[PDB]
């Protein structure tokens, strides 16, 4: 960090969406990514993988997140 | 998926860093 990664973002439809990102981005900036490109609003994406729902303020790099790290997106 | 230009410009709009 900080170091460009990306993320790919699967809902439970199939829908995909791969993201550019930072280390240091938090959980709320990336979401505010996948919001603008999947026309959707940030404050309804609830990202998880399997047993962890990422919390908004924490940072991409605290929580370990890996180039490539497909995310579980669900809408609230 | 976007470029890294195509991604910096988006940040940019949502008042994020570039990458």
């Amino acid at each position: 960090g900080s170091h460009m990664i990306e993320v790919v973002c699967n809902d439970r439809l199939g829908k995909k969406v791969r993201v550019k990102c930072n280390t240091d981005d938090t959980i709320g900036d990336l979401k505010k990514l996948i919001a603008a490109q999947t026309g959707t609003r940030w404050n309804k994406i609830v990202l998880k993988k399997w047993y962890t729902i990422f919390k908004d303020h924490v940072s991409l790099g605290d929580y370990e997140i890996h180039d490539g790290m497909n995310l579980e997106l669900y809408y609230q | 998926s976007l470029s890294i230009e195509e991604t910096n410009k988006l940040r940019a709009k949502l008042g994020l860093k570039p990458l």
